[PDB]
DNA sequence: TTTATCCTGTTAGATGGTT
DNA sequence: ACAGGATAAA
């Protein structure tokens, strides 16, 4: 009997040939859906999987630079791209899609500040993922260009302060970007950075304005930034140190506003057998904190907008692999779907000697149905051989591994007169050639069934000599097949 | 306690931390510091036909004796480390011939000494890391090491270099004329003889040891001298 | 990127012959050749080649 | 005359092994 | 690896 397996049938039941003797249940551990996996050339299903699904987008796969990349296409027209690849496994957390947007793209590095926006303040950690924004405001992106070098003195061209255009070769073999101010930074004649800070430059000639201007300012439009001066866009003006003494710098402030909540549309699952359900939560996350002065020669991404797999709580542990289901009512339009694929493995039917009986596993439920955990999945019964009567399956506190069938064949029918033999009692043991009777001798060994008038029932036996001190490999009343020690 | 000498080396480089590009300009200052005071010392000694005494030489530059000392302790100093934390370098760049007639502890002391040399000839001026300068030197340093050490009957570099043109127009020949070549046409090609060509080929040959299995080489070679019966 | 498509290395007819080449002290032999694609993972030319 | 042999230098960046 | 230069030995 194969482990797990519990007899169906008790000591002394007769039973015929194909009947269940022994039986192994498959059950679903938390139940969910069924799927059948297909006939693929085999009328029995090996496999069957346990499965919520989400469908309500579209999904295009298109080939860039050979690279195949899917676009989720949300019924609001919006569109992400799939940074998971088919057929891999992701748990909670981990990020699905990234929205295919490029408004929160700078153009060069900068300072950041926020504006009434508020983020999580769970995790140092998530810093290389970002930080989920907890309420939508406005961002402020002071732009700058920083080429941060570590080489020496003698290799500058430009004057600290020198107003200068883009493309000047302000290091050797260094090239500026952005038309504006340079300002450098060097160490015991070594340079480390240098800045090139676009916006307006003018004349400080009022010390109390410039005293104002100390720690630098932001200026909104029309609000005028000293007399004969008004801004007008939002600007940030600041006093700097150029060839010839004070100046004030109106570098152009940017602004990018976020909402409070994410308005990229979230697809529901559809199923509510699951009772731990599984969806994509969408969430907006900036790469950098409150006042982050990035040094960036080329542009950076703020804000990225993430679908997250999120489940219920408990199902943490769980992975989902990701799949693409084609439409019923149109073929050709896939759409993205995450499962808590639960595998059951269907064995083939052996009835060649394993167990000695045809082991024939059936399936208790039907594809697409709806199952409850502990649910009995698949059950594999054994059939027996050859009728006849089942024994030496013993009880209590044990696994039984092996049971016996005495067959048709293991009685044979004596002769003998019972008048005289009173001698002898149904289940003796009898050595062969030992004289039963006056005249009457045993022509086999084994055990005796019954005593009928004029007849005797052995069941075929045969003994074998075990002298003090040698070590027994089996116990009374054990089973043991040919060639067992 | 390991018994292997490669991975103690390892080890004994590990235990060096890289530079940076600031410090690797302040090591080449003091090295060109040295450099200038070597060049004068040199200069006393062609003057003295003798080493010049450290009070000569610090009378030479007209400085305190102990000032001097110090200068020249920080510019050896100086030197020392930025041999010393490129010495990974110089395996990075060794690892890559470990397989032509050196072994690779050879190949390694033999990349140090171009590492030494690019480390007295590097420019801070010239603005540059040094580690794309010193990269010239160690390998120049690895293959002139192999040109000149490589074989028992050592060849010269020009034959070396002589080879490689051979090897390199019989395969354009090959591809050209989508067959192997013969000797007549790589010798026209070459504008060489073809005995020249023969003696190329002859001499690039590696001699065989003479513990070769056949049994061993060594024991079916005659020997030099006078047969018994002709003498 | 190379790729190797070993799936279909094709076989070169042997030169000599297997009498041409005994008879020659030479090698019975044939030559193999098999397509590969060098792929550039931006450009993405691609220079298909045996 | 004409090579055969030796010497010095090279500026993106690279920085601990295979069998 | 490759290019330039100095020289002596064939």
């Amino acid at each position: 009997l194969l482990p797990g397996a519990e007899p169906t049938v008790k000591n002394g039941d007769r039973v015929e040939v194909g009947d269940v003797l022994a039986e192994t249940k498959l059950t679903t551990e938390r139940g969910g859906t069924v799927r059948m996996g297909e006939d693929n050339g085999s009328s029995t299903h090996r496999e069957v999987e346990i499965i919520v699904v989400l469908d309500t987008a579209t999904v295009k796969a298109e080939a860039s630079q050979g690279r195949e990349h899917y676009v989720i296409e949300t019924k609001g027209g919006q569109r992400f791209n799939l940074l998971a690849a088919p057929g891999t496994k992701v748990t909670t957390g981990h990020v699905v899609a990234e929205l295919i947007d490029s408004r929160y793209r700078t153009q060069t590095g900068g300072l950041l500040k926020y504006s009434g926006v508020e983020i999580s303040k769970k995790g140092r950690a998530k810093a290389k993922q970002g930080y989920e924004v907890t309420k939508g405001g406005t961002l402020l992106w002071i732009p700058e260009e920083t080429h941060e070098v570590n080489k020496d003195i003698s290799l500058l061209n430009v004057e600290d302060g020198q107003l200068v255009e883009a493309g000047t070769e302000v290091v050797k073999d260094i090239f500026c970007q952005t038309t504006g101010i340079v300002s450098v930074t060097q160490n015991n004649d070594i340079l480390r950075e240098i800045v090139i800070k676009p916006g307006d430059v003018h004349v400080l000639d009022d010390p109390d304005t410039a005293a104002k201007y100390d720690e630098g300012r932001l200026v909104n439009a029309g609000e005028e930034v000293f007399p004969g001066l008004t801004a007008e866009q939002l600007v940030w003006a600041e006093a700097v140190d150029g060839t010839d003494g004070p100046l004030l710098l109106l570098r152009p402030v940017q602004e990018l506003v976020i909402p409070d909540e994410p308005p990229v549309p979230s697809q529901d699952s559809s199923q509510e057998s699951s009772s731990r359900s599984i969806r994509l939560r969408a969430v907006q996350r900036l790469q950098f904190q409150d006042g982050e002065r990035i040094k960036s020669v080329e542009g950076v991404d703020l804000l990225r907008t993430q679908l997250v797999l999120e489940s219920e709580e408990g199902s943490s542990q769980l992975s989902a692999d990701i799949e693409l289901l084609p439409d019923s009512k149109d073929p050709e339009t896939l759409r993205l779907q995450l499962v808590i694929i639960e595998p059951v493995v269907i064995r083939r039917d052996v009835a060649s000697d394993t167990t000695h009986g045809s082991t024939h596993t059936e399936l208790r439920v039907k594809d697409g149905q709806k199952v409850k955990p502990g649910a009995v999945i698949a059950c594999t019964q054994i059939q027996c051989k050859e009728a006849g009567v089942v024994r030496g399956i013993q009880e209590g506190s044990e696994a039984v591994r092996r049971l016996l069938v005495e067959r048709e064949r293991d009685c044979v029918t004596l002769d003998l007169d019972v008048t005289a033999a009173t001698q002898l009692q149904p289940g003796s043991l009898i050595v062969a050639g030992t004289q039963l009777v006056d005249g009457i001798i045993a022509p086999e060994s084994g055990e005796v069934r019954a005593i009928a008038p004029g007849q005797l029932q052995l069941r075929i036996a045969r003994p074998y000599r075990v002298s003090q001190g040698a070590v027994l490999h089996v116990e009374d009343k054990g089973l043991v097949q040919r060639g067992d020690n | 306690y390991t018994e292997d000498s490669i991975r103690l080396y390892l080890q004994e480089i590990g235990r060096i931390r890289l530079l940076r590009a600031d410090e690797e300009i302040e090591l080449a200052r003091q090295i060109a510091d040295l450099l200038a005071l070597e060049r004068i010392r040199d200069e006393l000694l062609e003057q003295l036909d003798r080493l010049p005494s450290d009070a000569e030489w610090a009378a030479a530059v007209d400085s305190p004796l102990d000032e001097f000392r110090r200068r020249l302790f920080r510019g050896r100093r100086a030197k020392d480390k930025m041999v010393q934390s490129n010495l990974r370098l110089v395996v990075s760049i060794a690892k890559k011939y470990m397989n032509r007639g050196l072994s690779f502890q050879d190949l390694i002391q033999e990349g140090s000494l171009g590492l030494i040399r690019a480390a007295e000839k590097f420019d801070h001026e010239k603005g540059y890391k040094f580690s794309t300068y010193a990269t010239w030197w160690i390998r120049q340093a690895i293959t002139r090491a192999i040109a000149d050490q490589s074989r028992t009957i050592r060849l010269p570099v020009h034959l070396y270099e002589t080879i490689s043109r051979i090897k390199k127009t019989t395969k354009l020949l090959s591809q050209e004329m989508g067959r192997k070549p013969t000797e007549e046409e790589i010798a026209t090609r070459m504008e060489m003889t073809i005995e020249k060509l023969r003696f190329i080929a002859k001499s690039a040959q590696l001699p065989i040891s003479l513990e070769t299995p056949i049994s061993r080489l060594g024991d079916f070679i005659e020997a030099d001298g006078e047969t018994p019966e002709d003498e | 990127e190379l790729h190797f498509l070993g799936k279909q290395y094709k076989l070169k007819r042997p030169k000599y012959d297997v009498d041409e080449a005994k008879r020659r002290d030479g090698t019975y032999s044939v030559q193999m050749y098999v397509p590969t694609r060098l792929i550039n993972k931006e450009t993405g030319e691609i220079k298909e080649q045996e």
